[PDB]
């Protein structure tokens, strides 16, 4: 009932990072404390290496085992955005503001982060552990695939809608949020194939993949907390990005068909702000 | 952002339902009292002034020095007299950008409008006080408005070309080739549009001495050109801008269509070269019966009869020319061919289309040539001839190049003074002294052509503004009448100036004595069928002004046997793009494009509501693009019976109408006898 | 030196199936005999299924075992192409020109093809024989995707292009055109990667990779004499489309490295119509 | 596949280890015998073959009109009567396919090598009939052989100019640059190779007529120019081809070398056109003590001097224009524009280099003019002036083009016959009578320095070939001291032959008694230094040759003060790379690329040994990519010594070679004396 739609919507929103001139970032970038540039750069990286897998690695497997051939071109179509346009973007971004030097830095400190590690290891674990006509092993890497698109992604998001809110780094800012715009539906259809796969099960083994969602969430939520700390706290605003990854937790939740795990916080204002031919005919000749 | 650009906003801010049109008076007086009364250079009187402009190297003192200080203190103080005040923001703003000498540095204002109007008047006079008054109350009445060259670079040391349109006629040898492309960079260095016609060129894959498939066609040529006026960008501040037409039935036409195909490939697009393609009535023919039709190859019909494809009649030799075996030619669609044209105007705009026979069933001076290709803006028409340039060392065979140089009457203000004969002469007179006051150094065919031939375009603006201001729809019959009966009365007294002019100077133009003038042929309808308005309300427009009738017509034809006609060419009706603001009146003989123009010069967007344009003439400045072209065709060959020349026409397209729509749009314009399309503009 | 250039060239021939209008293909449709629109229809069926090979197994088995992230990327957007915007176009194009039944109908008889059969699953055995770590496996699963992408594919493409060179199916032919565009590069850019893992290669083992694709190019060759004479020999044109069978099957081989194997023919002109900076050190100005 | 192809591939088929030289003496027998006998039209006799080749328009019949057909029959025996057999099948191949006459159709052979022979001699002599027995010995013997374009053309009535290297200096004007456009045109249609010296130019942003910054620069020149050359691409058989020259120093230097970057963008980047760069040894001066440069606007140095930049001495002006506020310039590193260009070629193989200094240190012909650039091969240096071409019907200002027509002197075969100086004499008399039989009728400079300097091209070809036949390594000193007597020999006998056609003729070359010719300091070197070899080995392959002393360069002195010298410029290195088959010779002076040459024609691979390759002499045929670039300018510094003009200098470089080995070799050459590097070839 909509796999059509969800194809319709992807494809009408078609774009490519060099649609948006990153020159007039210039100035605001140049003025950015250092801290806040280390913090953004390595905000973008982490982004980097999670739409890196999710093109390389955890669309295409989904894609694989998704039957149908209009659910596979969605799929193949949303992989293709996650690692030629979302994960090239980045580095789009990363051209115009940083020499080399840095970006080679931020690049290195991807490989070494625990944490970034540590939430790579997990949800890729997942999808390589998918087995062929096996619902169950699908459905536990769709909903590592929904965390990705719906909750891991926002601690990287926080920041370029931080600074797009307040006017700062807009174009930077504008790829990102058609980075977002993709992800959110990447993240609803994704939670639509995961909640068909848990509606065929028992109530007993649906108790279990619940149990598995919510274990999953928080074992993801821990690790995101000590990431968040270490990027933030040079800038003061660890304590806000938390209260966002719970928001975004919750709708990464309802995406699965869930209910809403953290309690309702004020997320700060500024990020809210961040959001023819015819042929002739012989009469045509005469008057 | 400043106070005038603020009161001029407040346009679009509408106060109890209706625009605030009375904010543009607010706009233009706030913009004068706080930026050109403060930026205007000032001089303790005219003669310091004067002596300042000469000295650094301003204003030209050759034609200053044909007057007394006394008699130029009187013309300043007639143009002065007027207390002339700009109705809009955007009047005066586009005078003091763009006509109001500055300072070198750009920072001042050294002429306000009257010194330039009397400036341009001295300059037209050559030394005739009373001459150069005239021209001052004709100017400053905004009767006449010189063009953009004449109007800028008159009386200046800096000056340019007061002649902006050239057309080249271009040889068949890459000798002709190379003076093609120089004599191009050479006027475009001048700032003058160049017009060049290819149709004499052979088509690709013709043989250069006696070696099959050497020639690249017209493309190669084209390219050529366009990096030639790319190069010639007259500082960069206006691209060097040159237009190609080729005949349709030359053999490269669909090559030289497909430069202008957005999917065209770089090394073939021409970005800076506008197209324009020579119809005759045969394609026509050829396309409503869907006959087959033949695009020949130029050098093998030159070959064959001695004698150029485009020198020749397309109606009486393309039976001959099929049926010939030396002539080489292949197959083409002639309706594929006109969907191609429909399709490219509709993607770019492009070609420009040229109805051959339209223009020559009508041209005065077939007996020197036919009318072959038109000019960057279409409207000039005008016989040419080919120049030989043959190796350094070797005369050159020059012929004869078109050039004009341009004016117009303001409609509206020609009718409220009830002045269209004394305004029409004046700028005869105007015209004519530009004409003889021009001399090209590089270019001999042009610079012979205007010697002989002493062509000039006279044409006119703010029609449709006359008319939504006087309760006339610009499709409606009373508007055909009036334009009928006006363009008659400006045909007649072009006429008469020209043949006043021939008997005060005892010459005539080159070639006059077989023209359609000096047999009493050109004015066989005019003595024939009476041209006065067929409404009381058009007829009402012209009280107070007498209408030239069949007696008239016939003495003015009787005058002309006996004193010949000093120009081969009077009117034509140029578009007249920026000159229109600072006379307050809608572009040329065109219905207005929008109600309220908004535009944004620097970081602030300004207003320019239609001259005239209230809540009671509202609907009566209907939009182009609202209107039927079939309706707007109709009423542009009514005014070209009466032009000479052509008209530049533009065709208002929506985005709804199919490439049938616009070919048909092109076939009702030929069946109408439109000489030239113009451009196809899409909302 | 190669996977960034040939990501430019295939996003910017991005394209989509609504931008041609198909329903005026039905003005030349009508006036078709029998045997060309029987022709047609299984050519199309033909290329349909081939591309579906394409898209579900050999553009996604390719991107799983290639290295490197920029080619993964390049790999997932040609997937992409293949079902969201080939697969589209293709039954797009049926639609318009049959009913219903006559769809299944010639899937039906296509499906049971002996000619068709015989290529596309040699094809897809190549493709299932990959074996991970194991690069011969993955060259030879390449030169068979070369193989459909710039040689198999032409036996089809020859009536919308013979067509579509004569004025007739104009609206199909435009979007064939785009396709066969799309397969051209796919086939140079896998030749590329195929030519770097021949490259690595002892000349003992070139030299029995070459012997593999001429071996498998003969195969599918013979095949493709037979495929062409049933299907063309009723509308008179199996002659021609053999030339151009062989002048593709060199371009394939060009895109892999090797020489040409057919001798130079002349095609169809209905046909054709239708188509290290170091520093100087003060001491290098003294002698 | 052909029999003789499939006998030439068994050439790499190695026997024994070895390669099967001897299979091409079978393949090119097997060619003649299969296709050359069969496709070679049948004459019953030779009156019979010359009336059918004088009327079917194939041979101009005037020359031929000068000896009475028994002169005409002693030649073609005396050039048959040798029995000459390629030694190679490409040999034969390269004549059959680019030299040999054929019929309109290009379907059988009208002319054999003796019958191409015959006929140049026949032109050469202009009606002597003993000279064209001698001509016929010195080309059939293969001791000389004519450029291309006269070897091609002469003696044929449907052909070019035997003349094919043309340098145009280029005034700072839109007059001048249109003529320059039209005269490259004009040669290029000739097939000969354009040269451009756009140092006279101004830079980019400079004023015209007192408007700042509206300059294109020599960018949008070399736009034109690469299209105009696109455009004249010899009817597509030969794309048009010219080089543009640009002075270090002149602003536009950068962007003159980005237009060969292949990031450059299309609008800017140059396809067609070579590019070179003339550098004084004031920045190699500069770049040598790493202090901070200045590039010029050409411009402002002409306004405030009067002189144009290039006509200027740099080494002594640079300061002064530094120090002149009234003179623009730009900071610029020199080191890292040396490095630009070591990367620039290393990329593309572009930018030529012309070591100003290095060239007129030397330059006979200072008086007249410095060098300032060169030729599309980088072997021409004389000196040139530029024109001022002015409006229509004014009086153009002509100056001084430069062109020379060459020939080669086969080094191998005029070493085994001992004629150094025959052939020598004999080849500047053919080019005498080339330069004079030259008219070009469209480059008036051209044309004029012609007659006035009457400059002509000796060059020489088979150094390598030579050597290694003779067991001699390219990089060793006996090579060097060889080339140092042979082209000391040649030096003296094209002087004598010049002095004696000046005394012949009673007239020198304009401007000849201010050349260095006249007060005798050309010859200080040659009075007081000796030149016969100093190795045994070496003094032993001219046994049997007079190696003039320095008692004959006194003598030599003493004969042209007193009669002067016929030619400005005699002696030029050219590449003669397509004839180098035909003679079965190495390439100019340069050392082999490979020693077998793998090649493909149609769909068939042919296999070309180096001439004379063998097992006992593979090692002396050393490839150049395996040389020492500094032992190649070792030997080229020894012949250039030698060259009043250039030496076409390729340098071959492996791909590990970095921009600062590149730039050694650059720096070593400048110090050497070299005047130009040719190409950086990269392996
Ligand atoms: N709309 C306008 N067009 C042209 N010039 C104007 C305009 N408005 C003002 N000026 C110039 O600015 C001067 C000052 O304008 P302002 O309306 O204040 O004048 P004033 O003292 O009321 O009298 P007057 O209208 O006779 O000048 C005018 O004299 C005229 O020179
Ligand atoms: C020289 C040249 C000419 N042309 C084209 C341009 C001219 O319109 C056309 C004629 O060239 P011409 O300059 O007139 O050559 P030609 O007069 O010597 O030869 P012919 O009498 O046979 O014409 O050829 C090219 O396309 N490329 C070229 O290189
Ligand atoms: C006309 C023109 C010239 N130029 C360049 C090319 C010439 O080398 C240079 C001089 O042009 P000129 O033809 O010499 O112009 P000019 O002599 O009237 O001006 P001036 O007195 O300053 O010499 O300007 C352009 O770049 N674009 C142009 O449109
Ligand atoms: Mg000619
Ligand atoms: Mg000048
Ligand atoms: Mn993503
Ligand atoms: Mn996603
Ligand atoms: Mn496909
Ligand atoms: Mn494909």
């Amino acid at each position: 009932d909509f796999t059509q739609m969800f194809y319709n919507q992807n494809v009408k929103q078609f774009w490519l990072p060099e649609e948006i001139a990153l020159n007039g970032d210039l100035l605001t970038w140049k003025y950015l404390g250092k801290n806040e540039q280390d913090t953004y750069m390595k905000v973008l990286a982490g982004l980097t290496l999670l739409d890196t897998e999710q093109g390389n690695t955890g669309m295409p497997i989904v894609a694989e085992h998704v039957d149908g051939h209009q659910r596979k071109a969605v799929l193949n179509f949303m992989a293709m955005m996650e690692n030629a346009v979302h994960a090239k973007s980045y580095s789009n971004i990363f051209m115009t503001l940083a020499p080399t030097e840095t970006i080679n830095e931020v690049f290195e400190w991807v490989k070494q982060n625990k944490y970034l590690q540590k939430k790579a290891q997990m949800i890729v674990g997942l999808y390589k552990a998918i087995q062929k006509d096996d619902e169950i092993s699908l459905f536990k890497a769709m909903v590592a695939s929904v965390y990705l698109e719906s909750f891991l992604f926002y601690s990287g998001f926080y920041y370029p809608l931080y600074f797009y809110g307040q006017g700062k780094l807009m174009q930077s800012g504008e790829i990102i949020n058609l980075i977002l715009r993709d992800e959110a539906i990447h993240g609803v259809y994704v939670g639509l194939l995961a909640q068909e796969i848990y509606n065929k099960q028992t109530e007993e083994k649906k108790a279990e993949l619940r149990e598995f969602a919510i274990d999953l969430l928080n074992q993801l939520y821990e690790n995101e907390l000590e990431y968040t700390e270490d990027l933030y706290d040079q800038v003061g605003l660890s304590h806000d990005v938390k209260k966002f990854i719970r928001y975004n937790a919750n709708k990464a939740l309802m995406n699965l068909g869930f209910d809403p795990y953290f309690e309702e916080e004020d997320i700060n204002p500024i990020v809210l702000n961040g959001l023819t031919v015819e042929p002739l005919k012989d009469d045509d000749f005469y008057f | 952002v400043p106070k005038w650009i603020q009161l001029n906003n407040e346009i679009m801010i509408q106060k109890d339902g209706k625009f605030q049109f009375d904010k543009d008076k607010e706009a233009v007086h706030s913009y004068f009292v706080d930026y050109i009364n403060q930026n205007t250079v000032f001089f303790h009187n005219l003669k310091e002034k004067l002596d300042y402009l000469v000295e650094n190297q301003y204003y030209e003192e050759e034609f200053l020095s044909l007057y007394s200080f006394e008699d130029i203190k009187e013309v300043f103080k007639t143009a002065y007299a007027k207390k002339f005040r700009f109705p809009s923001f955007m009047s005066a703003f586009k005078f003091y950008n763009d006509y109001a000498l500055k300072t070198n540095d750009k920072k001042k204002i050294l002429e306000r409008y009257e010194d330039r109007i009397s400036i341009v008047a001295l300059f037209f006079a050559n030394g005739d006080t009373e001459k150069a008054k005239e021209y001052v109350n004709l100017m400053i009445n905004q009767e006449y408005q010189p063009s953009t060259p004449t109007f800028l670079n008159a009386g200046r040391k800096r000056r340019g070309e007061l002649v902006s349109c050239f057309l080249l006629e271009v040889n068949d040898s890459l000798n002709d080739i190379s003076r093609a492309i120089d004599i191009s960079m050479q006027l475009s260095k001048l700032g003058g549009g160049v017009s060049l016609n290819l149709s004499k060129l052979r088509a690709k894959g013709e043989a250069i001495k006696d070696v099959e498939n050497a020639t690249k066609g017209v493309v190669g040529v084209m390219k050529l050109l366009d990096n030639a006026f790319r190069y010639a960008d007259q500082m960069g501040q206006r691209q060097g801008s040159g237009a190609a037409y080729l005949n349709i039935f030359h053999r490269d036409i669909n090559d030289f269509l497909d430069t202008k195909k957005i999917s065209a490939d770089e090394d073939v697009r021409v970005k800076t070269l506008s197209i324009g393609v020579v119809i005759p009535d045969k394609f026509v023919e050829l396309a409503r019966e869907d006959k087959a039709a033949y695009v020949f190859y130029p050098h093998t019909i030159y070959k064959e009869y001695g004698q150029h494809m485009d020198e020749m009649d397309m109606n009486e030799m393309y039976d001959k020319f099929v049926d010939n075996p030396r002539v080489k030619k292949e197959k083409i669609n002639p309706r594929k061919l006109l969907e191609k044209l429909a399709m490219l105007r509709s993607e770019s705009g492009y070609p420009y289309i040229m109805f051959q026979d339209n223009v020559n069933k009508v041209h005065a001076n077939n007996h020197i040539s036919k009318v072959k290709f038109s000019n960057l803006c279409s409207e000039v028409l005008q016989a040419s001839q080919v120049s030989s340039y043959t190796d350094y060392d070797e005369e050159d065979e020059i012929g004869l190049d078109i050039s004009c140089n341009l004016g117009s009457l303001n409609i509206l203000n020609v009718m409220e003074h009830k002045s269209i004969e004394k305004t029409v002469k004046l700028a005869t007179d105007s015209l004519t002294h530009v004409s003889e006051t021009t001399d090209i150094r590089n270019a001999p065919a042009v610079r012979r052509a205007n010697k002989a031939m002493k062509s000039i375009g006279l044409g006119a603006m703010n029609l449709h503004g006359y008319l939504a201001q006087n309760g006339i729809a610009y499709e409606s019959p009373e508007a055909r009448d009036f334009a009928n009966t006006f363009f008659m009365m400006v045909n007649f007294y072009s006429i008469q100036r020209s043949a006043e002019i021939a008997k005060e100077k005892g010459e005539t133009f080159d070639q006059y004595e077989g023209s359609t003038y000096a047999t009493g042929e050109y004015f066989d309808k005019y003595v024939s069928t009476d041209f006065s308005p067929k409404y009381e309300k058009i007829a009402n427009l012209f009280e107070g002004m007498h209408i030239p009738t069949t007696e008239d017509w016939k003495k003015l034809k009787a005058f002309v046997a006996e004193h010949g006609m000093y120009h081969s060419y009077r009117l034509c009706i140029a578009p007249t793009g920026s000159i229109s603001y600072v006379q307050s009146s809608t572009a040329s003989v065109m219905p207005i494009m929008e109600r309220i123009e908004e535009r944004t010069y620097g970081n602030s967007k300004t207003y320019y509501p239609m001259p005239g344009l209230a809540s009671n003439n509202w609907f009566f400045y209907k939009e182009a693009y609202d209107m039927d072209m079939f309706k707007v065709v109709d009423m542009i060959a009514t005014i070209q019976q009466h032009i000479d020349q052509g008209i530049s026409f533009t065709l208002f397209l929506k985005d709804t109408m199919t490439t049938r729509d616009l070919n048909r749009i092109d076939l009702y314009a030929h069946h109408r006898g439109i000489k030239t399309i113009y451009y196809a503009r899409t909302k």
